[PDB]
RNA sequence: GUAGCAAAUAUUCAAAUGAGAACUUUGAAGACUGAAGUGGGGAAAGGUUCCACGUCAACAGCAGUUGGACGUGGGUUAGUCGAUCCUAAGAGAUGGGGAAGCUCCGUUUCAAAGGCCUGAUUUUAUGCAGGCCACCAUCGAAAGGGAAUCCGGUUAAGAUUCCGGAACCUGGAUAUGGAUUCUUCACGGUAACGUAACUGAAUGUGGAGACGUCGGCGCGAGCCCUGGGAGGAGUUAUCUUUUCUUCUUAACAGCUUAUCACCCCGGAAUUGGUUUAUCCGGAGAUGGGGUCUUAUGGCUGGAAGAGGCCAGCACCUUUGCUGGCUCCGGUGCGCUUGUGACGGCCCGUGAAAAUCCACAGGAAGGAAUAGUUUUCAUGCCAGGUCGUACUGAUAACCGCAGCAGGUCUCCAAGGUGAACAGCCUCUAGUUGAUAGAAUAAUGUAGAUAAGGGAAGUCGGCAAAAUAGAUCCGUAACUUCGGGAUAAGGAUUGGCUCUAAGGGUCGGGUAGUGAGGCCUUGGUCAGACGCAGCGUUGUAGACGGCCUUGGUGGUCUCUUGUAGAUGCUACAAUUACGAUCAACUUAGAACUGGUACGGACAAGGGGAAUCUGACUGUCUAAUUAAAACAUAGCAUUGCGAUGGUCAGAAAGU
């Protein structure tokens, strides 16, 4: 009951948070997450041949 | 750029005083630095075991200084030896 | 235990070390084709545990037939 | 461990029965991996090369020297160390040599010794630095450390 | 929730006493003693491994 | 210990068997100065090695 | 008959037993430990305390029918677990040398310091030589190195040992199958390398044994949460497709399975590949194709007959018999744990030996009308000796004792929460610590206090206050790293929503010749079963296999259907769909006796002086400091026939 009251996102607020951001969700997993998510789009995109070796490098690299 | 001048010695954070924190350094960035592989060409020799300087990829260990591949008296030594040799 | 072959296991039998065999039947289903019979000859001799598995009940009657009178056959 | 020069192991052969007899050097600098190192009188006067100190020319600075012919290493063994060979005598065959610490010596010319400066130079000018990295120093050398004043 | 046990009397988390936890065929969850892994054998040349060779702590060969 | 030596299984086996009150048949005999076993040990009052 | 027998929250009702019950056994409540335990094993230590029966004089600071007590018995099963073997810091014979001597030094030394194999030759089995090889005892680890075992069941008490089933190793014997052999010691692949084998002495060489510590990352097993289904149990005045629980797979064998590394083709700058972490490439990248390690997984065998969860039937005892289910998922910064590739660190670079293998090498032997090979497949035999029970501690060990002390480790569930914190529960375990009554003083351990707020006092001692998280803000001084959570503020619940942050699959459309359901067209086995004594009369539902078209939009309609879950030809070219899935932070509304880190948990802060730079260390049991140490600095001796120091002596 209190699984599901904590999927639609209650008990969340500032009150029940007795953790910090960095040990609750490390900044770091964050970052893994969205630079695996990034680099296997960009992967993708070269592969399916939307862009070519010139701009993937580029934006692989700014990303 | 996140340090003004400590640099490598933020590890040691306030402790150790300033002028010997400067002396470690000049030596800590020298021992950590990459060289040329004078047999390779490439710039990678992994400092291991103070005096050792092994090759990243072509496995030929070279013997240096504590801190860096090639001291101002071996430099010295290796030219004297070169001029003398001759005769 | 090792699974062998068919063949090999006309030769098992006539090995001279073995003694005994087994008749093992276990009902099993194939994605609700139909409850077929799988039934397993093991040669217990000597150094080792060989099975034949048999997934037909012609094959099974023919060299349950096949299989020597100087054996013991433990059906069950 | 205890000594901060690296040791170069260098095979040589048996000359008299089949073997690889295997010798443990204390390195000169500019010596590397697979690179030939020659010893004896004939032998060239390169860098890691061991000759008699009566068989080279004058100013050499040799490390590892035989204080009598036949020590095998006595003199100029540590870091960063080296014996300066100032001079000659063939007549009474006896060399004058400089020792790291300033004193002037006269060893034999049979005596042998290695060329170079030994590796490992410049290891006592870092401060060692808290207290723990001396701890360490001496735990693999001697129990001379925390010293009390008397 | 079901805790393990040693079984050699030497109660000491060593190399040699490794504890791989198992769900054995009676329902039960026990603990068996995991030998020491095989190192590759080497090049007598150069530190890379020798391809197409067995690992096999030795006597095992 | 679990892991005995056998010198320690032999002493311990002596000690057991000598474990034990004094047979009430030598109380009978003639002239018997012996009342109880004056040397019997218990596991938990005196140790021995 | 006093002090006292008051810390570990806590006991209560009934029956039974018995002379006797607060204490024993059972039932029933109520509790606690709360998986860093009052759980389940072990180490050292103990030594029979283990378990059964009989029993209560002594002991268990009350009691006693109970017991770790008392009396008599029973009990510890190994080729695979250890010891045994190897070496480590070391201890130590020997040769020798010292010493009046007890003995001391040294362990490779100023020593003549025995072992190894092939046939020989068959003198009831003894003499050869192929010849080789030698700085050389022994002891030293029940946590280091190490040949090999797993599952189920079993006892009053043992079991990785007993039983049943399956393995495996070492030591030795041997005979078949295989493989090799027309000059005989295998072939294949360009190659990395492969295959069931596929000669190989001396000697040499190399590998494994064989190793730090930490931080993130990938993978695996176990657990945790979770879905559908097949069972049982609990709740049911009302509600609940739900609360709980079983659905498991060992060693070992197979076929397969990968990071890494490597190989062939190829020739890159318009510099590309690429990690969370920036390394890599003309000593050859990317890309295409291959090779291997088998850790690790998958499937199979083990192995369902086992174990588990059931139902039906009886059975005097004591046992049963019969049948059924034991299936298919999913998920992740989860927890433990093995691990792979990396990376930070060092004036620290993180054992050795036994043991085993491989190669280099070419000694010696060996053929075809009979012989080679035991590194493979099968077959045969043997595996001694000792330990093995049990506690491992608020009652089995040490502390005079059944002592609030001390004593080394392993496994480790749910919830809250950052969390192995505190608080609550499941499994499992205890409910033991003399009790009854009454609630004076004084105590001990907890608390609260109007107003004032250190006036108390040697001194703010003791307590109070502060506290988590998010946003705001942050001074002097500084060795520019800090100070810093400075200071000083503001917010936090419930509920209903909103927003953002992903994985996989599709590539997004019409025109033939060739392959899911429905016969059709041809077509290949026939499994099984009824009734009598393998036999003969004998049911027979059908298992496989191919190639013809047609059925989503829809004229056809009061209205349709089976499969888009349908491999061929010329193609028109975007920022988009279907689908499954966690929790993170924002944002808004609504709402309450302005409450919300609601319990637990949890900084007081500031301005100065003295002093020691810092972390670290000691007066075990009155002193933890400004004392000791420390890095830094300085001085002094010494180049070995030496310096400082040891020894009665010495070939120390």
């Amino acid at each position: 009951a209190h699984a599901q009251s904590k999927r639609e996102g209650r008990h969340s607020g500032y009150g029940k948070r007795k953790g910090t951001r960095e040990a609750r969700l490390p900044s770091q997993v964050v970052w893994i997450r969205r630079l695996r998510v990034l680099r296997r789009l960009l992967a993708k995109y070269r592969d399916a041949g939307k862009i070519d070796k010139h701009l993937y490098h580029v934006l692989y690299k700014e990303s | 750029k996140r340090t003004k001048k400590v640099g490598i010695t933020g590890k040691y954070g306030v402790r150790y005083g300033s002028s010997l924190r400067r002396q470690v350094k000049k030596l800590e960035i020298q021992q950590h630095a990459r060289y040329d592989c004078s047999f390779c060409g490439k710039k990678t020799v992994k400092r291991g075991a103070a005096g050792i300087w092994t090759c990243s990829c072509c496995k030929k260990t070279v013997a240096g200084g504590a801190y860096t591949v090639s001291t101002a008296a071996a430099a010295t030594v290796r030219s004297t030896i070169r001029r003398l040799r001759e005769m | 235990r090792e699974i062998t072959d068919i063949k090999q296991f006309l030769e098992l039998t006539r090995r001279a070390d073995v003694k005994t065999a087994t008749v093992k039947i276990n009902k099993k289903l194939n994605k609700a084709g139909k409850p077929f019979r799988q039934t397993k000859f093991k040669v217990r001799g000597s150094s080792s545990l060989y099975t034949l598995v048999i997934n037909d009940a012609g094959k099974a009657k023919k060299l349950i037939q096949s299989l020597p009178p100087t054996l013991k056959v433990n059906r069950l | 461990s205890g000594r901060g020069a690296p040791l170069a192991k260098v095979v040589f052969r048996d000359p008299y029965k089949y073997r690889l007899r295997e010798e443990i050097f204390i390195a000169n600098e500019g010596v590397h991996t697979g690179q030939f190192i020659y010893a004896g009188k004939k032998a060239s006067l390169n860098v890691g090369n061991v000759l008699p100190l009566g068989s080279v020319p004058e100013g050499t600075i040799v490390s590892n020297v035989e204080e009598k012919p036949g020590d095998r290493g006595a003199l100029a063994r540590a870091s960063g160390n080296y014996v300066i060979i100032i001079g000659h005598n063939p007549d009474e065959n006896k060399t004058r040599v400089r020792l790291p610490s300033g004193a002037k010596k006269v060893i034999s010319s049979d005596a042998r010794g290695v060329i170079g400066v030994i590796a490992g130079g410049g290891r006592v000018d870092k401060p060692l630095l808290k207290a723990g990295r001396a701890f360490h120093k001496y735990r693999l050398k001697r129990n001379s450390w925390p010293k009390t004043r008397g | 929730a079901q805790r393990v046990t040693f079984r050699r009397r030497n109660p000491y988390n060593t190399r040699s006493n490794k504890i791989k936890v198992v769900k054995t065929p009676g329902g039960i969850l026990r603990a068996q003693h995991v030998k020491k892994l095989a190192t590759r054998p080497k090049c007598g040349d150069c530190g890379s491994a020798l391809q197409g060779i067995s690992t096999l702590r030795p006597r095992q060969y | 210990a679990a892991q005995k030596s056998f010198r320690i299984k032999q002493k311990m086996a002596k000690a057991k068997k000598q474990n034990r009150p004094l047979p009430q048949w030598i109380r009978l005999r003639t002239n018997n100065t012996i009342r109880y076993n004056a040397k019997r040990r218990n596991w938990r009052r005196t140790k021995m090695n």
